[PDB]
């Protein structure tokens, strides 16, 4: 006789094999793949006209809503209805369903393609204890550059075309994580300030190189509402602007490299 | 067809070859030229697998095995039934993988994001080359490569290991295993942490970046931070194969004895011998 | 640290299974030259005159040889066992029939043992056979023997370190490791498996499910038997200068048929032969040996796979003297 | 290229933040200090460390286990300090070599091993309490503790649950560098090749997937660091372009996608499943399966191959063969 034998050529290990697959597919299909759908759902078709009743699969693929209690007041529930309101300055290059769109205007200002920003809250990101998280050093006076590292304040900013475009006046720091996220710079010849994500900055000891945009394009970087704080949507607008330059700053950057 | 936020990103451009000719989607899938070459190679490889499998003994998926040639064929072409199909399928695999990587750089360019993901995907393509191309080149036969079969490839890993008496003593393997283990552990920690901050339960309020770091400082006295854990995770995972490849390439070409014996460089120093 | 390419490789299983030998040419060459020192056969002599049973006075084993045949043997024995010492190693200069020196009596038993090997163990030595040279390699004490505890160095022709010396207890783990191909396995495969026939080498169950009545508590073999078998296999592999796939398809170490090479069967016979040699020929000789030959437990030196093979899958790369010295076996 | 994803170009310093917990705020010891080279690839601040009761209990029991092991190891080299460093990797503390069943073994043959096992287990439980309570003290979910629980459960499986289910302490994992390695082959040989254990397969599948997921996830976040994707908590509660691009990269590549939150559930689940699958495998081994290869043959899964050199009959089964 055998430990683990059952009647008619079954054994326990054989059953557990089936059970294990059942557990896996249950968690993956009925749990994880629905969690995956708490954003961007329900999907968008060539006009979903049936306003009278929902299609069955759209209800089945969604999880029950969850509510986040925000740390400084408010609640967010996902999933939820969030259509993109703003007019997009794009035109269909063809009649095909998945043909690409073309920018009709200037895609950096129009904020399309890689220049697109998400419609986040017009809200300032906050520290544990309520202060503004992302602040320039003139405000965050107990924060310093670490000894060892370039102080960029005073250095010029060189754009993709090699032209000096402005001068770094300040660093914005994340007070929650102790990490610099933007440089502030005056754009020469325009009597205004612009913010730059550090990730677009090549910090050299005599200059800040910036390959994403041209010098002239520093004029139309999204401006902030206030001088000394930034909203989450503004952070998106600013970051997106330079990323759009990777594909759009010159006509040649959108075409094939070969 | 489209996610609620997707349309504004679905713009023209960012390809590496062909411009507009392949710049479009099919359902959710971006195509591009490397989309096309990928499907080509996938279709070719899967055909060859099917033709080869039918000339074989069985159809049980656990027992099908397309194998490389005998060692005696060296680095030459081998007859289709006895190694040739393996040779053909291998080339389709490399075509498919590289196409897949290049397709991801195109998708990356269109979205204006970093190329880090195809970069990371190079590591497993590289490891595949170490096993199927580079190490068989160094030894002089495609016969030293591994066979394509669900269970058969484990028999090759098995015997390959025991060809060096105890593979666990391979120092490249020891390094590789250590990164596999710590990577799996870190991913649990990282995922656990994020979920614990966003989902405290009980209708309690979601916590903060500072809570994240406070937790690990409290428990282990240090917290690498949000951006850094993602850099570390790519580093940890990549080094499973980056360090492992040395332990693999070494075995045969640069070491022919058991791997325990290799540690004689330490044990047999005369000072303490 | 490393060994430069190229490597010589062979195939011992179906393509795609990664079975076969991996050899460093330099190392093979050095072993080939060491083994080529095997002295060539002495010239054949005409069988002439009466059997030496009627001519000499104390000839118990080689009695059916003629005088020239027998003295040819004695020359070969001296070349193989004591070339530097000469005939006087075993003999009194003035009385060649005197057994007063212990090498004489031992040599007589070695003659019987050697013909036993070539007659009763053809399942292992085949038509190749052994001579005294196979083990002794030109010295009375063979360079590769074993005591009831591990000794270093493996070649007793080299001089031991203080730590290598068996009486230095702090060096035991290293003495053990070097016998098991540098593994940390905590088992001495020689006294466990090769000194006698008391232990079973196989440990793997031959059924899918555990059989009730052998599978729980004290009915079970301890896991240590599996460590020990593994240690025996490390040691065996190192003794033949080869790896597991020479004998096993590691898909199923316990299966025969297509899962084992013919060398695995020959190895199986080798285990039985070594047991016979140690139990019945070599271990009893502690009565006839000086105390400086015995180990710390009064045991004689005994044989393992390395005694004959010395790092080569065939001893002396298959060299044979069987046809040249019929008197060493096989015997009808 | 985004050099920020490689290292911090300009580091920042500021006053050290302390988030207050429901208890133990005074048991944080040490003064924080800063490392400039650490700060290139991470956060520069080291310390302070919390120092509760469970953490000290862990250190207490752990050190006891370590000391029992080190002492037995030193006994193995007759306390020669030089041979101890030389042979360190080869030294070990072993479970019983003889079959005592479940009886408590003599100290010279496995008793000390059992002892070291007990104190390590207490050390793991104590640290688990630390990992759990620190989360609740800071008002966080207990996700890490439940993953860590699976990892502890797997250790108990190979350490003592599987021994007690088959009824022999001789099957535990030895303590030591090479000797705990040697156990893996002894065990796999005993139970008929672990490649043919489906739960080995599952565990490996998930372990490899942890490499796939963390390479893919880490690479993704770095690829969207310019839009702030590293600030994942606020990207969960207020989807930004970072996670839109990350989601669309994968959707356009493989045809579907996760969310910034759900990718961490995936990762957490995959990690957990490495340890859960491993434990089911060990729990079945010896109790209900004796030879995993023969079990796969029984159920028609094992591959077979032609002979290359001639098939070889078991000599022990030929007529007249010795034992
Ligand atoms: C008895 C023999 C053993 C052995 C023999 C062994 C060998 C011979 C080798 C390893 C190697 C490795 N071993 Mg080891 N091993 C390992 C772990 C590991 C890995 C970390 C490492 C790398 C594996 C690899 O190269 O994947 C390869 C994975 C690849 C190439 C992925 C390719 C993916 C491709 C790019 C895309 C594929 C696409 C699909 C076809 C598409 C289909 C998708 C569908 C869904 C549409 C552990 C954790 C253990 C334990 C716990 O004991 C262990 C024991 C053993 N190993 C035994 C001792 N092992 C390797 C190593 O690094 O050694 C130093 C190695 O060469
Ligand atoms: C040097 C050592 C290696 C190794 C050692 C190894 C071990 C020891 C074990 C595996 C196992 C596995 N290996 Mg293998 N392996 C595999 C694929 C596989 C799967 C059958 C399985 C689980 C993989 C997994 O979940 O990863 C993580 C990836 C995930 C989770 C994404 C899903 C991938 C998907 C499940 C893979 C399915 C691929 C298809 C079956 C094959 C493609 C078919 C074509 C026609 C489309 C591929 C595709 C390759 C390539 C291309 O190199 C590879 C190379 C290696 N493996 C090297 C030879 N592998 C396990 C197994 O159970 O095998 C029976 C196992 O125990
Ligand atoms: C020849 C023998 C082999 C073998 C023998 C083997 C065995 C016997 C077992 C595995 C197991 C496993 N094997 Mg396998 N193996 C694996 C991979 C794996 C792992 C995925 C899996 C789980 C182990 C683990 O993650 O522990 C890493 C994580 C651990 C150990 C958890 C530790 C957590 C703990 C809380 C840490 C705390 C420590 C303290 C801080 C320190 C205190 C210490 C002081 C006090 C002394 C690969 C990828 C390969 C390849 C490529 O060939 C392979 C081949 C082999 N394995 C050969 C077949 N393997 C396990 C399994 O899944 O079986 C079904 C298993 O039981
Ligand atoms: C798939 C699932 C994976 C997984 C998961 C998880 N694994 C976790 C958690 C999860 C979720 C935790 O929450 C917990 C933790 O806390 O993480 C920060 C933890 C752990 N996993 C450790 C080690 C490990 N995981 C392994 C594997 C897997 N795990 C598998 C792969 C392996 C292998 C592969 O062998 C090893 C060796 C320890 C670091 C830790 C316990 C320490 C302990 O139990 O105390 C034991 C008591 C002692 C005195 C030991 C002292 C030394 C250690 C290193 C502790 C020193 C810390 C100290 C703060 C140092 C001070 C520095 C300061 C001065 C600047
Ligand atoms: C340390 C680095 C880690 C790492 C990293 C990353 N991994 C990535 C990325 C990164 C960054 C991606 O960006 C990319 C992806 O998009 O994610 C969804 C990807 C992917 N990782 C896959 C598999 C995978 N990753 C593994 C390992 C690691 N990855 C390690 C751990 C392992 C194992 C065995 O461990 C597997 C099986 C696919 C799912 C996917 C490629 C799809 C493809 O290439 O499409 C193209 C090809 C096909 C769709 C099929 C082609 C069929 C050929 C022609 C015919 C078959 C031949 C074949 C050789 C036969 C084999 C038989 C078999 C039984 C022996
Ligand atoms: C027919 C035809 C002509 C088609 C033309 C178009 C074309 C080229 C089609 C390709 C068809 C093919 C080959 C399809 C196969 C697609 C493939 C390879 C699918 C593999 C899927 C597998 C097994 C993935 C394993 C990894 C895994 C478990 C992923 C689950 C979780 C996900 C979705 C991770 C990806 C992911 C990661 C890693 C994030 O970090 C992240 C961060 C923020 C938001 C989202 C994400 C995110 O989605
Ligand atoms: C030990 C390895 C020996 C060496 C070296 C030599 N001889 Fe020997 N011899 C040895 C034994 C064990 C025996 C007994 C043989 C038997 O069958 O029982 C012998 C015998 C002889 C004899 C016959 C002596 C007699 O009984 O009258 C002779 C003449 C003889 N041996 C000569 C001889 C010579 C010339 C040697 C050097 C060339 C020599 N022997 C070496 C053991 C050993
Ligand atoms: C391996 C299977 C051997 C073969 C074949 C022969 N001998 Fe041997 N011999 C062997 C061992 C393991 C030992 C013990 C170690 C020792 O030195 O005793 C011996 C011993 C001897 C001796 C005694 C030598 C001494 O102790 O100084 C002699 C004289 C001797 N052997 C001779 C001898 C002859 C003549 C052989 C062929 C007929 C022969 N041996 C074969 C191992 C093996
Ligand atoms: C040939 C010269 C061999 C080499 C090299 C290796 N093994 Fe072996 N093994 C061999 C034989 C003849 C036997 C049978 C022993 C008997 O007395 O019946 C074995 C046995 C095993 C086993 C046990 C199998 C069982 O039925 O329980 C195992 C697990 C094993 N061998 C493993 C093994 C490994 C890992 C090796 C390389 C280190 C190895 N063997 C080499 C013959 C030969
Ligand atoms: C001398 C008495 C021997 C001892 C002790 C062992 N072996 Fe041996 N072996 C010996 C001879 C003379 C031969 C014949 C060589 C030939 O050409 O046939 C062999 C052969 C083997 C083989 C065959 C190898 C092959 O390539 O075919 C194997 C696998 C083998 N021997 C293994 C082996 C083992 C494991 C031993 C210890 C138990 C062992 N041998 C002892 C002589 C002697
Ligand atoms: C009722 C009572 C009597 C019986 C039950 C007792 C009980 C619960 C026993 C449980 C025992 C268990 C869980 C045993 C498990 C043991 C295992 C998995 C051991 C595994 C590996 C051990 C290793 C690698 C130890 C190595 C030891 C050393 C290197 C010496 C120690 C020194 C160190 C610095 C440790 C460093 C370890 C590492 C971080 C490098
Ligand atoms: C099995 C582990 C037993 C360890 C016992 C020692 C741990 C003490 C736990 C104190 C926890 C106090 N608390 C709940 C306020 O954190
Ligand atoms: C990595 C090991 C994987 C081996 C997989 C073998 C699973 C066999 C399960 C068989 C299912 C039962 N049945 C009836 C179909 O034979
Ligand atoms: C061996 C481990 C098995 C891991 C299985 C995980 C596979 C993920 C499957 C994704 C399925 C995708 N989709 C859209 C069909 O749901
Ligand atoms: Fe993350």
């Amino acid at each position: 006789m055998y430990h683990g034998a059952l009647a008619q050529h079954l054994d326990i290990a054989q059953l557990v094999w089936y059970a294990q697959w059942l557990v896996i597919w249950t968690v993956v299909l009925l749990y994880l793949r629905r969690e995956d759908r708490r954003e961007g759902y329900p999907l968008v078709e060539p006009l979903g006209l049936v306003k009278l009743a929902p299609e069955d699969g759209q209800v089945y693929e969604l999880p029950y809503p969850k509510t986040f209690v925000l740390p400084h007041g408010g609640t967010v529930t996902v999933p939820r209805r969030r259509p993109e309101t703003r007019e997009l300055k794009l035109a269909q290059t063809d009649g095909f369903e998945g043909a690409p769109l073309q920018p009709t205007g200037n895609p950096l200002v129009d904020a399309v393609g890689p220049a697109s920003y998400a419609e986040r809250a017009e809200v300032v990101d906050a520290t544990v204890d309520g202060k503004a998280k992302i602040v320039p050093l003139r405000v965050a006076t107990d924060f310093s550059i670490a000894e060892g590292d370039v102080d960029p304040r005073g250095l010029p900013v060189v754009a993709a075309d090699g032209v000096e475009a402005g001068t770094v006046t300040d660093l914005w720091v994340d007070r929650s994580e102790h990490y610099f996220r933007y440089l502030e710079l005056s754009v020469a010849g325009s009597a205004r300030t612009a913010l730059i994500p550090l990730g677009f900055c090549d910090v050299k000891k005599d200059k800040i190189v910036v390959t994403s945009i041209l010098s002239e394009q520093f004029a139309n970087v999204p401006r902030l509402q206030s001088r000394d704080q930034i909203t989450l949507r503004e952070e998106d607008k600013v970051s997106a602007y330079y990323a759009g330059g990777l594909l759009y700053a010159t006509p040649e950057r959108a075409e094939s490299l070969l | 067809a489209l996610l609620s936020f997707e349309r504004k990103y679905r713009v023209r451009g960012g390809t590496l070859i062909g411009g507009d000719l392949f710049d479009f989607w099919v359902g959710p899938y971006f195509v591009g030229f490397f989309g096309v070459s990928a499907i080509f190679f996938i279709f070719l490889g899967v055909s060859l697998i099917g033709y080869a499998a039918s000339q074989g003994p069985t159809w049980d998926p656990f027992a099908i095995s397309i194998n490389p040639p005998d060692l005696k064929y060296g680095l030459g072409a081998a007859p289709l039934l006895e190694g040739g199909f393996w040779q053909a399928i291998t080339v389709c695999a490399l075509g498919a993988f590289i196409s897949w990587m290049l397709r991801e750089v195109e998708i990356s360019r269109k979205l204006g994001i970093g190329w880090h993901v195809p970069l990371a995907f190079c590591v497993p393509i590289f490891m595949f080359c170490v096993l199927q191309v580079f190490r068989p080149l160094l030894l002089g036969s495609w016969g030293h490569a591994f066979p394509y079969g669900i269970l058969s490839h484990l028999d090759w890993v098995n015997n390959f290991g025991y060809q060096y008496l105890n593979w666990h003593y391979n120092p490249g393997h020891m390094s590789s295993v250590s990164f596999l283990f710590v990577n799996a552990m870190a991913l649990g920690l990282h995922g656990g942490l994020i979920l614990s901050v966003a989902n405290p339960g009980d209708g309690d309020k979601v916590k903060t970046a500072e809570h994240e770091n406070q937790y690990f400082r409290d428990v282990v006295g240090y917290s690498i931070g949000a951006l850094s854990i993602h850099r570390l995770g790519l580093f940890l995972a990549s080094n499973i194969f980056l360090t492992g490849a040395f332990g693999t390439i070494a075995s045969g070409p640069f070491w022919t004895r058991g791997w325990p014996e290799w540690w004689g460089w330490w044990l047999d120093i005369p000072f303490w011998s | 640290c490393f060994e430069p390419p190229p490597a010589t490789t062979t195939q011992t299983g179906f393509r795609g299974l990664s079975m076969g030998e991996v050899l460093h040419p330099a190392t093979v060459k050095a072993k080939k030259e060491r083994d080529a020192q095997y002295p060539p056969a002495l010239a054949a002599v005409k069988a002439e005159g009466p059997p030496v049973s009627q001519v000499y006075k104390n000839v118990k084993v080689l009695g059916n040889l003629t005088e020239a045949e027998f003295l040819r043997t004695m020359t070969a024995i001296t070349e193989w066992v004591s070339p530097q010492e000469g005939c006087t190693y075993c003999h009194d200069e003035n009385n060649l029939a005197s057994e007063a020196k212990y090498p004489y009596v031992v040599a007589r038993r070695m003659l019987e043992m050697t013909r036993a090997i070539n007659t009763n163990w053809t399942q292992h030595v085949a038509q190749t056979g052994v001579t005294c040279y196979t083990c002794h390699r030109g010295t009375p004490l063979p360079p590769y023997v074993r005591y009831l505890e591990p000794t270093l160095p493996l070649n007793n022709r080299e001089t031991p370190t203080h730590v290598e010396r068996v009486e230095t207890r702090s060096g035991y783990v290293v003495r053990l490791a070097k016998y098991t191909a540098y593994s940390a396995l905590n088992y001495d495969p020689f006294t466990m498996f090769l000194a006698n026939d008391k232990r079973q080498v196989r440990v793997v169950p031959q059924t899918a499910l555990p059989l009730v009545g052998v599978s729980r508590g004290k009915e079970r073999r301890p896991l240590s038997d599996a460590y020990a078998t593994f240690a025996l296999m490390m040691s065996i592999s190192d003794s033949l200068g080869t790896n597991c796939t020479f004998c096993h398809n590691a898909q199923t170490f316990e299966s025969w048929g297509k899962k084992s090479t013919p060398q695995r069967a020959i190895a199986w016979w080798g285990i039985r032969m070594v047991r016979d040699l140690n139990m019945n020929y070599l271990a009893p000789l502690n009565a006839s040996l000086p105390a400086s030959r015995l180990g710390r437990q009064g045991e004689a030196p005994q044989a393992d796979c390395r005694t004959c093979h010395q790092g080569v899958t065939k001893p002396l790369f298959g060299a044979s003297r069987l046809k040249d010295y019929p008197e060493l076996g096989p015997i009808k | 290229a985004d050099y920020q994803t490689i290292y911090t170009q300009i580091q920042a310093r500021g006053p050290h933040i302390t988030v207050s917990g429901e208890w133990g705020d005074n048991d944080r010891v040490g003064k924080p200090f800063y490392s400039y080279w650490l700060g290139k690839i991470g956060d520069a601040q080291i310390g302070p460390i919390y120092l509760g009761a469970s953490g000290i209990a862990a250190f207490a029991f752990g050190s006891t286990a370590i000391l029992i092991i080190l002492f037995n190891m030193a006994a193995e080299v007759h306390f020669d300090p030089l041979q101890f460093f030389r042979q360190f990797f080869w030294l070990g503390l072993y479970p019983p070599k003889a079959q005592y069943g479940m009886g408590i073994p003599p100290l010279h043959d496995g008793g000390w091993w059992l002892m070291a096992g007990l104190f390590m287990t207490l050390s793991l439980g104590s640290w688990w309490i630390r990992v759990y309570s620190r989360a609740r003290a800071l008002g966080l979910g207990t996700h890490i503790a439940w993953n860590f629980a699976a990892a502890i459960f797997f250790v108990l499986c190979i350490g003592c649950i599987h021994p007690t289910l088959v009824g022999s302490w001789s099957e535990g994992v030895p303590f030591g560098i090479w000797p705990h390695i040697d156990w893996l082959t002894a065990f796999s040989i005993r139970y008929g090749n672990f490649y043919y254990c489906p739960w080995h397969g599952f565990s490996i599948g998930f372990a490899y997937g942890c490499g796939l997921l963390f390479a893919a996830h880490g690479a993704t976040i770095l690829a969207v660091a310019r839009f702030g994707g590293d600030r994942e908590i606020e990207q969960i509660t207020d989807r930004g372009t970072a996670v839109e691009r990350a989601a669309l990269f994968w959707r356009w590549t493989i045809g579907f996608n996760a969310t910034i939150e759900s990718v961490h559930r995936w990762g957490w689940f995959f990690s957990l499943m490495v340890m859960v699958s491993a434990s089911v495998g060990i729990l079945l081994t010896g109790t209900f399966v004796d030879n995993w290869y023969l079990w796969c043959v029984k159920h028609g899964a094992a591959p077979d191959y032609p002979a290359y050199l001639p098939a070889t009959p078991d000599p022990a089964s030929l007529p007249g063969a010795p034992k």
